[PDB]
């Protein structure tokens, strides 16, 4: 049935997925032993679990999900982590040599030897699945690991499988704040891949992270933790009608149909509301149109554009929680007249309705709260095209006179592929803003 | 391949122009601004006045 | 499985890598005897790295220590910690290299040669893969610099796929330990930028001043040179002793840190440089230590980096305070101080953070910097390199072994073509 | 956030600046040791003003002392808080001014003054953001002199946006201590009016004539004058370090108090100077502080301010009584004292009442004035620097040093200009 599988390239992709999964099992009773040991008081589970996890004949719980990295530091420190007793071993593989922010290596004499165990691997999971709908990538762009190797894991998945959907996650190089120097040069070659080999990308930054944690939650010093934390809930938010019902039941293709308006532009731009500390929960009263009001400002954004500076054109709505149709109703009727919202002079409306009855749950140690209902918000809007514009200009000042260019000379490559990857690039900036332009 | 750094020094040669050029400019800005200070001195006191 | 392997060349390399042994021993909690007496979690994991496991625990190090003057041996064994490593590794011979390059690498270059590269390989062997081999040594003598440059060449004939670091001294014409120590270093930069990976700098006058000015120490001896190195050592290599949230490794740096192979030297530095007194009264955080890792003062060099432009710089952390912090400090840095660093190449800082703290201190970081300072070395080398050869001083002894003097010529002009190169870079502009 | 840099300049200003450093020690409740022993509420909030936040709650002072005699250093560190500055700040040279201001600021001030400025650059960069820079130093002597001005020009230079603020020492022809004190006080008078924001005027003569009609001493001495000074600069600094109702700045009063850049000058007085057997005789109350606070007995200057017109009037209150009372007073002085004020602008009076009194004493409230009462002052200065100047006696000194005469030439023009400026401003009428 509703089955997909969870692909984690990458340190960034295995602590996401970690989050996810640990979020899951708290949300579900999930015990890390992987039974169901609660015999004297019982606090749930009795739910479809089928979804991600599985049910064997003595009642255990198998993960459903790749968890891959050149690096063998990072399969170590999760192994040696309360969680062991839960995945496989066979699930974590090691590697010798590693990318480490490096596209060269960890694409052709990294990444292609060892594509046959991790085919393999999904083979076997796939068949141990009835029902396949999409895939669940996590990968960065800056990370070597995870640009070269998903590059030409994905290449493989497309040509195997082209009737299922696949998605796509990562973290964007903040123009303003950055982890390492080459990033934009593995950012060039990913965005290409993902671009004319995939369906749709979610493109998502740190220091919009930064900004919304320290103006709501107030935090002084922060950590990994919470960044995890918020994308973990952006997941399980979208993929929330998959694993319970409610009014209205939206699927991931029933979602993902209508966020592609063409093959080139597929990059949507989500918002996750509320995202507010414990203290910030209390003596707020919350409604849906305050917080669907507040999903459009740039503030709230996790990328950082100015909704102002283009348009929309085609808008998901989903909801989580204890949600009242007459407040979404009226939410619409009040964002439709909005002079400041700018849309195309084309689409008068669109946007989905998904009604959860599950309200979202907490977790002890973490910082968000007990709110009755939650909201994501995935629109598509040409004011996000001054990324790639940067990007653009950054490859182009770092290319005239072809800073650290010699190493992947050196490692094997055809240096027309920056040119390539350029042109193309140019070409895709050209429709967004031909798109943008109304009659 | 000293001749390249020969076109090189050149460039520091160049970049010095480019400096000139830009000086030039500042000359010009710092001519409007005595123009600045002195219209809103002495307008200023005419209306004053 | 990821080992390195460490080797040793110069009387004052022996005694830097047998401190930075000592040192490592100590924070990892190594008994003088052989066994292990550590406390901590981490240090039984990648233990393995300096280290080899045999029967019962003992631990035994990896290093080979080459020399031509067996009065270095007897020294260095005599120690607390002299007696764990391996005398096999000790290969010395019977006549001395009398400061000498040329006929260090000819005579005490030839039939000694064999034995270092037989126990090497053997070591090499031992192991299942390898990173790179660390030597350190000095240029001031024919012991260190006339036989590892023909190690390292060897070595990376053999072995092309390893990483190349070094720590050689450099030399400096106010404090001088030999009097045709200018031949010896312009015949080691040859090698140097010929056949090595990456340099290091080293200078003993500046950390004499730094020792003097800072530390305020009574009696500055050699020995808190070599402490201070080894503890340099050890925070450049804990990005893979001990790995963090955010790790790195040295190739990974010498090729982010390198933008051409012709310029390979860089210039270490450590933040927490205090007097005694001032121990008990100092304030853990963030700016301050950037602050003392970009001001002139706390680094190594006898130079000024503000004479050039910064090229690339690392800023490796060992401590658990933040990640917002760096890059906020490394973003204000570049905005203000713009006329610092090469304005075509933005972002020229790399971040890391290692997680665990070293023993016996809490707030640890180390620089890994090339600024545009060197070229005033270089051109001060090359103009007394000039001097000395225009008459052909001290220049019998050299011809006496049966070498020419071609070889110099090649050397000058190829320094002559470094620095032009070098001082072409220093005013990079963007545009003509 | 919001801190205040203090600086230290000459023997004199030394001394009183660790006098007021151990006055709000004591009155903040800081033990000699490092540590917080003090028991009120505002004293944790604001403290870090003065103050830098380390580890254990140990509070650093922040001041730099500047000094060219190695001799202040053993006097000012053997005290009861001597030992809880920063040694780091405490630069001094090796040769004596001698009372020269212009061979101290040539050679003392050449290879030395680098120090000092990456010092107090550092201590800028350390905090977030300021408002200004406290200086405090004396007009006798080549070391508060001859560094204070290239200081204050250097820091406006490199930061304008920022409070400059002296207390700087005038001299006195009856109370003498420099030969060539006409000299330095007109070389310093220059920069003083040039780049300077504000500056106070300090005497010595009518503080020991004050303390010898009103307190009653057996032997005053300069530790009464380093008391009675630092009382009066924590009654300015509390409108900002204990906020009260109606609080203000620095920058609102050098805005509101100085009509013309040219004449920055101010008056400065403290209200409650009695005998030591009148303390448990007195009445507490707001006339009484009028008249003590508008009377000629009370200031400390060496002149008569009913010679001339009051141009701008601050009344600095710190305790609780009422605003009422203050408002009634300066209008019925006003309507009564009509021939003592400027009468072109009313409202010369400016009113501000601390809610939080200080420590050791419930009443207390300071004034900054600006009266017509410097222009003896500066007239006398000027016809003493003239008749020194005509024979050019006591000059050889400064010609053999390097810099000429014109120098002097100018600073008579311009004390002359500005003395002329002064008394014709003096007579403000109202119109023809």
């Amino acid at each position: 049935m509703r089955e997909c599988i969870s692909i984690h390239v990458g340190q960034a992709g295995v602590q996401i997925g970690n989050a996810c999964w640990e979020l899951y099992c708290l949300e579900h009773g999930i015990q890390p032993d992987g039974q169901m040991p609660s015999d004297k008081t019982i606090g749930g589970g009795d739910d479809s679990f089928n979804t991600f996890f599985s049910e064997t004949g003595a009642g255990k719980h198998v993960p459903r999900a790749v968890f891959v990295d050149l690096e063998p530091t990072v399969v170590d420190e999760v192994r040696t982590g309360t969680y062991r007793q839960l995945f496989h071993p066979e699930q974590l593989i090691t590697g010798k040599e590693d990318a480490a922010n490096n596209y060269a290596r960890g694409h052709y004499t990294i990444g292609k030897e060892i594509v046959d165990l991790v085919l393999d691997r999904i083979r076997k999971l796939a068949d141990l699945c009835t029902g396949l709908q999409g895939f669940l990538i996590f990968h960065s762009f800056g990370g070597g690991t995870g640009s070269g190797f998903a590059s030409l894991l994905m290449e493989r998945l497309s040509v195997d499988y082209g009737k299922k959907s696949k998605l796509e996650f990562a973290i964007y190089p903040a123009p303003q704040v950055s982890t390492a120097v080459v990033e934009p040069y593995n950012s060039i070659l990913t965005t290409h891949t993902t671009l004319e080999h995939s369906d749709c990308a979610f493109m998502v930054d740190n220091e919009a992270i930064y900004d919304i944690c320290r103006r709501n939650l107030d935090i002084e010093r922060p950590t990994y933790t919470n960044l995890n934390r918020l994308i973990g809930q952006i997941v399980s938010s979208i993929t929330a009608s998959l694993r319970f019902d409610g009014a209205l039941n939206v699927d991931l293709t029933e979602f993902q149909t209508n966020l592609v308006p063409y093959p080139r532009i597929h990059f949507p731009l989500a918002t996750y509301a509320p995202v507010i500390s414990a203290e910030k929960a209390y003596h707020e009263q919350l409604s849906v149109a305050e917080i669907t009001n507040a999903c459009f400002e740039p503030a709230n954004q996790m990328v950082k554009c100015d909704p102002r500076h283009g348009k929309y054109m085609a808008c998901c709505m989903l909801y989580r929680g204890d949600v009242v149709p007459k407040d979404v109703n009226a939410a619409i009727a009040t964002i439709k007249t909005k002079r400041t919202i700018q849309f195309v002079d084309w689409c008068p409306t669109g946007f989905k309705v998904g009604i959860n009855y599950q309200p979202p749950t907490v977790v002890p140690g973490g910082d968000l709260a007990k709110v009755q209902r939650a909201v994501c918000m995935l629109s598509n809007t040409t004011a996000i095209a001054e990324a790639w514009a940067r990007l653009d200009h950054k490859f182009d000042l770092m290319y005239a006179k072809r800073a650290f260019v010699h190493w992947y000379v050196g490692e094997g490559m055809e240096e027309g592929e920056f040119s390539e990857a350029r042109e193309d690039l140019a070409a895709l900036e050209k429709d967004y803003e031909e798109v943008g332009v109304d009659s | 391949s000293a001749r390249q750094l020969q076109r090189e020094r050149e460039a520091m040669e160049k970049s010095e122009k480019n400096r000139l050029l830009r000086a030039r400019k500042s000359l010009h800005t710092q001519k409007e601004l005595g123009l600045r200070h002195q219209k809103l001195v002495e307008d200023a006191q005419r209306n004053h006045r | 499985m990821r080992e390195i392997v460490h080797l040793q060349a110069g009387q004052c390399g022996n005694q830097i890598g047998a401190k930075f042994w000592e040192v490592i021993s100590d924070e990892h909690g190594i008994d003088p005897t052989g066994t292990y007496h550590g406390d901590s979690d981490l240090q039984l994991e990648r233990i393995n790295v300096y280290y080899n496991e045999a029967t019962g625990g003992k631990y035994v190090p990896r290093a080979v220590l080459v020399d031509l003057e067996p009065g270095t041996m007897d020294s260095v064994r005599s120690g607390p910690f002299g007696q764990i490593f391996r005398p096999d590794n000790f290969v010395f011979g019977q006549s001395g290299a009398g400061n000498n390059w040329a006929k260090g690498h000819y005579t005490e270059g030839a039939e000694l040669v064999d034995s270092v590269l037989d126990v090497v390989r053997k070591e090499a062997e031992s192991c299942d893969c390898l990173q790179g081999f660390q030597l350190t040594h000095s240029l001031g003598g024919g012991t260190g610099s006339g036989m590892g440059t023909l190690l390292i060449s060897k070595i990376r004939e053999e072995y092309p796929d390893r990483i190349m670091n070094t720590f050689s001294v450099v030399p400096s014409p106010k404090v001088s330990d030999t009097v045709v120590e200018p031949y010896n270093a312009t015949l080691s930069v040859h090698q140097l930028v010929e056949n090595t990976d990456e340099t290091y700098c080293i200078d003993n006058e500046a950390l004499y001043d730094i020792c003097f000015r800072t530390l305020k120490l009574t009696t500055p001896t050699y020995g808190d040179l070599n402490h201070l190195v080894s503890a340099t050592m050890s925070g450049v290599t804990t990005c893979l002793r001990f790995p963090g949230q955010l790790n790195a490794d040295l190739r990974k740096l010498a090729v982010n840190m390198v933008p051409f192979p012709r310029l390979h030297f860089f210039m270490p530095g450590f933040a927490p440089l205090t007097s005694r007194g001032s121990q008990q009264y100092r304030a853990l955080t963030v700016p301050e230590l950037t602050q003392q890792m970009f001001d002139a003062k706390n680094m190594m060099a006898a130079c000024d980096p503000r004479h050039g432009r910064y090229l690339t710089v690392a800023a490796v952390f060992r401590g658990r305070m933040s990640m917002k912090e760096v890059d906020e400090q490394m973003l204000n840095v570049q905005n203000k101080n713009s006329s610092y660093f090469v304005e075509w190449i933005p972002n020229n800082v790399k971040t890391a953070v290692c997680d665990i703290p070293p023993r016996g201190l809490k707030m640890s970081a180390t620089f890994i910097g090339n600024s545009t300072a060197i070229q005033e070395l270089f051109k001060r080398i090359s103009e007394q390199f000039t001097a000395m050869f225009r008459r052909k001083a001290f220049l019998h002894w050299y011809t006496g072994e049966g070498m020419d003097e071609m070889e110099f010529t090649e050397a000058e002009s190829n320094m002559n073509d470094l620095v032009s190169e070098y001082q072409q870079y220093q005013d990079a502009t963007a545009e003509e």
